[PDB]
């Protein structure tokens, strides 16, 4: 009938905004794990630094 | 054959574009404060 093609012309749009919408929410929390990580990757190597140029000073002190 | 067919329905296609619109919103909406939050555990947890 009639009021079946009425349901046909929403149910297309309402699975392609929402398909969308949910691949932005996948996107944005991607990027946001992959920069926590690069984030703490920096915080790594300036930790081991600090420790081979403190370590290298007490020896030549001493 | 009445217009209440088509006309009742109509009213009915603007409801499911609605919660189309807002369910896409409040999605996002979440993805967008859980970086926040998660990028501040990454701060915290980092100078400490």
């Amino acid at each position: 009938k009639l009021e079946a093609i009425l349901s046909q012309e929403v149910e297309a749009e309402i699975q392609a905004l929402l398909q969308e919408a949910e691949a932005k929410a996948e996107a944005v929390k991607r990027e946001a794990e992959e920069k926590a990580k690069a984030l703490l990757q920096a915080r790594e190597r300036a930790l081991e630094a600090q420790y081979r140029a403190a370590l290298r000073r007490a020896e030549s002190a001493g | 054959g009445l217009i209440k067919s088509l006309a009742e329905k109509e009213k009915q296609l603007l409801e499911r574009l609605e919660a189309a619109k807002k369910e896409a919103e409040e999605r996002v909406k979440r993805a967008e404060a859980e970086a926040k939050a998660l990028l501040e555990e990454a701060e915290a947890k980092a100078k400490a």
